[PDB]
């Protein structure tokens, strides 16, 4: 039901829980790297420009 | 929060034993019985363990000594109630 | 019920030594962070009441491309040191100061004559160095009250760019905030660094006062 | 692609721009000048560096 | 012929106008190219991919 | 109507069977949002049948890629037309010219890195005017298979859900036409007599003792795929002979 | 430093009903651009409007259908109403009603007068009729609001139309030189705004300044 209290729980748990981002053709080891999630309103991953 | 682990790896120049010892500390802090030795700043057990290694008060040997002492205390106190 | 917006509050003001600070405002309306930051930045680095040296004359200098015997610093270096020489003066608009010294060692700002109501905020500021005991330096500086930055190119007298404005460096950074329900908000984080004449918070408050006073004919 | 273009544009010199030749006491007032528009971003000057 | 059609209107012939920034209100040097390109919306929507 | 085309737009639009080209020229007589009537000219009128053309426009219908094929008139009443003229323009067409998308004021310049590799920065005006808004028509179907343990029924009486989930469904267990359904709701509530097992060691007796009636009524449902909202624009029911089509049918 | 001058409104050159030209004078060095940019941002961002929100047509269930006798699709009617301009004075919300019959365009003037609400563009075409026997009876709900409010974030007859609570449409400012008060180096500001007619330029400028002052009131 996506209440108003679940979002606070999600914020509490996302703090220090790295996630792995991995593009399809992982040619070399850099093709998969971990980032700390930041909650973004939308439907698309916002990926740092440098990587 | 944490950005890097380079100081911790500098203190344990293996980059892999660091992961195992930090995992053991986080497990001990999550089951956990024990409590952080560094002022907790609203961080999960992983960050606490890595920062606590960064301070230089834990590595494999210190943790092993602590576990041995805890087992000795359990043996003694459990023995006192028995005999 | 259609006019009130999220009124910002200074949620936190962390700072460094009193010449530097960092002011965080949160939560600002969508896009209000940029307008407040830009207005405050422009007002602070463009027109702020303040005074600083404008023109200095040496006893034996007649062109800016000149030199004095017995001084480590040439004319350009000493002009630069005077450029950042922070000075505070009372209601007097323009006041002339005198500097005389001879003796091997640095020529600190505090060694300028203390007569008058002029107050110096950085006593240990280095103005010039001299090596020869026989050589001497005698200087008179002119500080005036102005309304921003006046490069010398705008038109034995040597001119110095008048850095009236107290703020040395100012920059703002708009970051995303969050509220219980709304998400697309702004968090203004002003990063201010003054010359020491006034505290950063006092400078921000004076800038806000000026900008609000500019709007007294509307509100 | 865009960071490199930005830095290349920043760190360059033309023969003459606004406020060419003036002497500056440090990077901070250089930024203060550029934001206020007194001297162009690419103007040969003399700066005191630490 | 593109230049001629530009010149028929009051628009600049070079095809580049001077754009002021929305946020800081300051001018962009190096006037930029501005026009009306015909853009499509491809049938690859994020909610069909997320 | 793309500002910079190639002149081939009209040929593509008219040739493809999306626009309603006028078979015979004449004068429009009655044109509403779903029909165009042409009064054939005296010259072109065939000897005999009289014989004024009627064009039925195809309103919102599903396409093979979940897109809406919508034909709308582009002519006003009393407007003459010629043979081969365009009367209604289909989807992504304008006055007989193929216009796939929109055109908008574009400016080539790096903007704070928000267009780093090839990304595009859109002004909120484009969203406000709703000029890239696209209608997608999605078809959802539930089947009542003659499975063992009895057949399946499309009744509205469903367990494990109160009247709150049944609010949109009518008395016949089907959603109203025009309901503003959302993700996770029930479209066509079907419950199968093909449900769950018979009494085993007083299963029903123990359920009655507890206080809850667990029956052969097992809840299937045709629920909208999660996260998809929209409006129900049509409901079609197909029934084999001798099945006693329900009230909604 | 005799302290800065205080800008004040000097003129309003109302070129047309829709777009006007406000003037502010005097302004010191730098203050012209700063105030102009701040007012542009505030004006474009936040100004109360009266965009249509809900429409209840009698014979329509959803926006993806058609009514016999109406040339345009229903969704076209909803879009045209989204384009509507309306000004109310005494109420946060009002429920306009429209009844028209006979061949001819249905202009906004056909909306019942309800004198407390003024329609600023009577010629705004909403829909066309085809035959004399086709009738439209649609209830329009208009309410006060701010910014852009989509239909998604907020019976089956009601049709929801995206709100566009933004009377302004284009703000342009240029700073000029005004040799006034026998003094030079004083700039005059001109704020040429083009609204939809649902707000007076003087009220818009005053409200923008009020918003900016309230925001600044945090640390004054």
């Amino acid at each position: 039901r996506e209440e108003a209290v679940v979002w606070d729980i999600l914020d509490e748990v996302i703090r220090e829980h790295p996630v792995l981002l991995n593009r399809a053709p992982t040619l070399h080891r850099l093709g998969i790297q971990a980032f700390e999630p930041v909650l973004i309103e939308g439907k698309a991953i916002q990926l740092h420009p440098l990587v | 929060a944490r950005v890097t682990v380079q100081d911790a790896v500098e203190k344990i120049g293996n980059r892999f034993d660091l992961v195992l010892v930090a995992a053991r500390r986080a497990r001990q802090m999550q089951v956990g019985g024990k409590d952080p030795l560094v002022p907790e700043e609203n961080d999960k057990t992983t960050v606490i363990a890595l920062r606590e290694i960064e301070e230089g008060l834990i590595n494999n040997q210190i943790l092993d000594v602590r576990e041995r002492q805890e087992q000795q205390e359990q043996e003694a106190a459990e023995l006192q109630a028995v005999t | 019920s259609v006019t009130e917006f999220l009124k910002p509050r200074l949620v936190d003001i962390e700072q460094v030594s009193s010449t530097h600070a960092k002011v965080t405002l949160e939560p600002l309306e969508r896009g209000f962070g940029h307008t407040l930051g830009n207005a405050l930045r422009r007002i602070l680095l463009s027109s702020m009441p303040g005074c600083a040296v404008t023109e200095v004359e040496i006893d034996g200098v007649l062109h800016e491309y000149s030199t004095k015997e017995g001084v480590q610093e040439d004319i350009l270096e000493i002009l630069l040191n005077l450029k950042g020489l922070a000075v505070r003066v009372q209601g007097k608009d323009e006041v002339i100061l005198t500097l005389n010294k001879s003796g091997i060692g640095p020529v600190t700002a505090a060694d300028i004559t203390h007569d008058g109501d002029v107050e110096i905020v950085k006593p240990q500021h280095v103005i010039c160095h001299l090596t020869d005991e026989n050589a001497s330096i005698s200087m008179r500086i002119k500080v005036q009250r102005g309304r921003g930055y006046v490069p010398a190119s705008t038109r034995g007298r040597l001119l110095v760019d008048a850095c009236y404005s107290p703020v040395e460096r100012i920059a703002y950074n708009v970051e995303a905030a969050r509220v219980e329900q709304r998400t697309d908000l702004d968090k203004l984080v002003i990063e201010m660094e003054t010359n020491g004449t006034i505290d950063p918070e006092e400078a921000i408050r004076r800038a806000a006062t000026i900008l609000a006073e500019q709007l007294e004919a509307f509100v | 692609q865009d960071v490199v273009l930005g830095l290349y544009y920043m760190t360059r010199d033309c023969v003459n721009a606004k406020g060419e030749g003036m002497v500056l006491t440090g990077p901070k007032e250089a930024e203060r000048l550029y934001r206020s528009g007194l001297a162009s971003l690419h103007a040969r000057v003399k700066v005191r560096i630490t | 012929e593109i230049k001629e059609l530009l010149k028929l209107g009051d628009l600049p012939t070079s095809g580049q106008i001077r754009l002021y920034d929305g946020r800081t209100g300051e001018q962009f040097e190096r006037p930029v190219t501005v026009g009306y390109m015909y853009m499509l919306k491809l049938n690859h929507l994020v909610d069909d991919k997320m | 109507k793309p500002l910079v085309g190639t002149g081939m737009e009209r040929a593509v639009a008219v040739d493809s069977g999306v626009t309603a080209v006028a078979k015979r020229g004449g004068v429009v007589q009655y044109v509403d949002a779903s029909r165009i009537v042409i009064k054939v000219n005296e010259d072109e009128m065939y000897p005999g049948e009289a014989g004024i053309d009627i064009y039925n426009l195809t309103k919102y219908t599903r396409s093979n890629q979940n897109t809406c094929i919508n034909q709308m008139p582009c002519v006003s009443l009393g407007e003459p037309v010629e043979r081969g003229d365009v009367l209604a323009d289909g989807p992504s067409t304008d006055l007989g010219e193929l216009a796939l998308g929109q055109n908008m004021r574009v400016a080539f310049m790096p903007w704070n890195g928000y267009n780093f590799e090839d990304s595009i920065l859109v002004s909120e005006r484009v969203v406000q005017e709703d000029r890239f808004t696209t209608i997608h028509i999605q078809e959802l179907a539930c089947v009542s298979r003659d499975t063992k343990l009895g057949p399946e029924e499309i009744t509205a009486d469903i367990p494990n859900v109160g009247e709150a989930a049944l609010s949109k469904l009518d008395e016949s267990g089907i959603v109203y036409i025009g309901a503003e359904v959302t993700g996770g709701d029930i479209l066509v509530g079907k419950v199968t007599p093909k449900g769950e097992t018979q009494l085993t060691p007083e299963e029903k007796l123990l359920r009655a003792i507890f206080g809850e009636k667990a029956s052969d009524v097992k809840d299937s449902s045709l629920r909208v795929p999660n996260g998809v909202s929209g409006t129900v624009i049509d409901v079609q029911v197909f029934t084999r002979d001798g099945v006693e089509k329900d009230k909604r049918a």
